[PDB]
């Protein structure tokens, strides 16, 4: 394994989540982004980062709501995501490629890839953003 | 903090070799803004004081005074290079929209484009 | 003998710097040809092979067989510079004409123009 | 001064002359060019030269008859002119700059400027091609 989300769960609107992408390498060798994708839809960039220098992209929809950041010491990349909304549930991945960051700003946004050209992904991690499954 | 296609940065372009244009000098950012945005490099053309005049159609020049230069100079769209952002270091002063259209026009040239 | 645009030639592009792309390797011509006839220099973009799959719109692939290549490769059309001709080592190979096209588009998107 | 060019004088058709470029620096300090203007006409480029490498310039209505060349040691320039034309009559200038074999490859190729660009010009040798000034 290389790439490995962890943290997705239940969430009630307006609520907090952490979702963690370990990296197999130190976080130099690439940039790190995170997507997202709802049944039947294609997988949609949400942030970026290239944890050597600062740089980050947010797509729109998650500005102001969502946090990209690095733990070089543990090799992960964090996507703290607050005031989280019902259309915010998805499935969530990281991937990670050498032009990841600039795959990022060139097509969110939209030319059109299939978003496979990027080199490595996790397997993804359910968020759900719902006032109706309990636990809440 | 954005760096903006048409910016001029002092940059260090050195070491060289041949007729390659060394030292450190102002360069012009000529790559597009999502690459200057999200890329580790950007994409510059050299500028010189040894030259006051254009000689070859890939050649602009720009004034010392409207511009923050030490003496007249011109652009050389025929010395172009991608560096690392780390080699840019003070930002000079950025170039007029009708003196990026001379730009354009000379890098169409240079780079055997036209359209 | 003539250097024309669009030829693929071996070079030494180091030393380099961060994130700038070194070490001796295929580079293709975008000069135009009246610069390659009559400059001691030549505008290039660098090839790697460390990747196969184009990731970007300034990226442009070469297929290992029909050019002469080590490995499929990428063009790098955000990886370009000026070169003295004397770092020009051996002619590998030239792009069809469909391949330059490719390349133009993205010199084109890499340097923000359009027309 | 620093070019002066030397050798004109009058041939008859089907003769040659070589003329001489002196510069007062080594060759390799830029490139160096013949022009060529008859009266009320613009110096046009005639053949050029950048002495570092080999590389020339030669205008079509002189191909095959004139030879550029360099003699290093004595900081000179040479046009041999072979099988001279009655319409090769003009007065005959050398000119060096940075980029005068650019300028000659870009203009000669002719979008247009007035020459005057160029840094250093000599101050041209009449060349008279003719069957019927005495002498011959
Ligand atoms: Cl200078
Ligand atoms: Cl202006
Ligand atoms: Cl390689
Ligand atoms: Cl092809």
């Amino acid at each position: 394994v290389q790439l490995q989300e962890s943290g997705g769960g239940l969430v009630q609107p307006g609520g907090s989540l952490r979702l963690s992408c370990a990296s197999a390498y130190t976080l130099d060798y690439y940039a790190i982004g995170w997507f997202r994708q709802a049944p039947g839809k294609e997988r949609e960039v949400v942030s970026c980062i290239r944890s050597s220098d600062g740089s980050t992209y947010y797509a729109d929809s998650v500005k102001g709501r969502f946090t990209i950041s690095s733990d070089n010491a543990k090799n992960t990349v964090y996507l703290q995501m607050n005031s989280l909304k019902p259309e915010d549930t998805a499935v969530y991945y990281c991937a990670a490629d050498s032009y990841l960051l600039e795959f990022c700003g060139y097509y969110s946004g939209y030319s059109g890839p299939a978003s496979g050209r990027l080199d490595y992904w996790g397997q993804g991690t359910q968020v759900t953003v719902s006032s109706h499954h309990h636990h809440h | 903090d954005p760096i903006r296609r048409g910016d001029v940065y002092l940059a260090d372009l050195s070491p060289v070799q041949g007729s390659e244009q060394g030292g450190v000098r102002p360069v012009v950012i000529i790559q597009n803004d999502t690459g200057n945005k999200y890329s580790p490099t950007v994409i510059v053309a050299a500028i010189t004081g040894r030259i006051n005049k254009a000689k070859i159609p890939t050649h602009v020049e720009i004034e010392k005074k409207k511009y923050k230069l030490d003496k007249d100079s011109v652009i050389l769209l025929e010395q172009i290079r991608t560096l690392d952002k780390k080699r840019l270091k003070e930002k000079l002063t950025y170039l007029s929209d009708d003196k990026m259209k001379e730009v354009d026009n000379a890098l169409m040239i240079s780079l055997g484009l036209n359209a």
